[PDB]
């Protein structure tokens, strides 16, 4: 399931901003 | 009536924008209690103001770290804007000052935690729950954009829940007052509009794209574009394809198709009718915009409150010293702060 794929991913915690 | 509100809001703002408050407190007036987070840059600490006993959320930036990250202008943007705005769903800046080492913005403490926490734990919000929060963001962007401001970092991490169950937007580190187009690559990967990824000049339409992402994430429990690495998220965003859960209503999917629209002449928020294309959409037909603004609508949930100064709605973070050098750092770069 898409939910399972998300929960197993490395980006379910707080996400940082980017910049260059 | 909306126009008249925004005219007045603009004259109020411009007075503070052209004459910013500086140096309205000092560090020694606050007792440091506990770290509440990290934002775009720096950290946020729960503090208590001795003279009143009020609790506040104090954002701390190390001036030398800001310089290294090339965030000088963005930081001056953040403070100048925050001190000039005034809206129910924006966290209020109470004081700002600087010392030899750091910059400080003392904000209202919003004890209910980040939406992020609540959303991940529950899994997803109901459509009516998502709509209540989304409405508040629609009104906030209506306000901000009317002041020629672009926010550029909408996400659940930046949306705090107050003791009435309403949202307050925190962290203005990428907010900018710009008429016309701008080019800085900034934001959070999952929330970036295609035109940012593809290094085009862009405008406030990026905020409306980000609203699409947020409503999706609130109603699905995961973002419309996710992967293990940012590059893979960007390939998904610029592909032109989105999939909705089967539980999304047809009205929700239609809204989202018009928000997550790669084509700028078709993206809602960015057409001749402005924010009214969103406010008048069928998904929002039950929304009484004025009662939302007045905080008269009953919230989906009220955060648990254990007392003044309670942080149990927030994650724990490693505590770091507030170090103040005996030598002034970066004085010229931050002179207007
Ligand atoms: C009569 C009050 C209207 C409030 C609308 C707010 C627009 C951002």
């Amino acid at each position: 399931t898409t939910y399972a794929d998300f929960i197993a991913s490395g980006r379910t915690g707080r996400r940082n901003a980017i910049h260059d | 009536s909306v126009k008249e509100f925004l005219a007045k809001a603009k004259e109020d703002f411009l007075k503070k924008w052209e004459n910013p408050a500086q140096n309205t407190a000092h560090l020694d007036q606050f007792e440091r209690i506990k770290t509440l987070g990290t934002g775009s840059f720096g950290r946020v600490m729960l503090v208590k103001h001795m003279e009143t006993g009020n609790h506040y959320a104090m954002k701390i930036l190390d001036k030398q770290k800001v310089v290294k990250l090339k965030q000088i202008e963005h930081t001056l943007n953040e403070k100048r804007i925050l001190q000039a705005v005034n809206f129910p769903f924006l966290v209020k800046l109470e004081f700002s000052f600087k010392d030899n080492s750091n910059l400080y913005m003392v904000m209202e403490y919003v004890p209910g935690g980040e939406m992020f926490s609540h959303l991940r734990r529950i899994g997803r919000f109901s459509e009516p729950h998502a709509r209540f929060y989304a409405a508040q963001i629609v009104l906030t962007f209506e306000y901000l954009h009317s002041l020629d401001l672009i926010y550029r970092d909408l996400k659940p991490e930046n949306l705090l829940i107050d003791q009435q169950g309403y949202i307050q937007v925190t962290d203005f580190g990428f907010a900018k007052r710009v008429k016309g187009r701008t080019w800085t690559l900034c934001g959070t990967p999952e929330y970036l509009a295609p035109e940012i990824i593809l290094s085009k000049g862009y405008n406030k339409a990026v905020d409306w794209w980000a609203l699409g992402v947020l409503i999706y994430e609130m109603a699905a429990g995961y973002p419309p574009f996710f992967a293990d690495q940012p590059i893979q998220i960007y390939e998904k965003i610029v592909s032109g394809k989105v999939r909705f859960p089967s539980h999304f209503s047809s009205d929700l999917k239609d809204l989202l198709r018009n928000l997550l629209q790669v084509d700028l002449t078709k993206r809602f928020g960015n057409l001749k009718n402005g924010v009214n294309d969103i406010k008048n959409h069928k998904w929002f037909a039950t929304t009484d915009w004025i009662a939302i603004y007045q905080r008269k609508v009953e919230a989906p949930f009220i955060p648990k409150f254990k007392g003044p100064g309670d942080t149990s709605n927030f994650d724990d973070y490693e505590e770091e010293e507030i170090r103040v050098s005996i030598n002034e750092k970066c004085g010229k770069e931050f002179s207007e702060f």
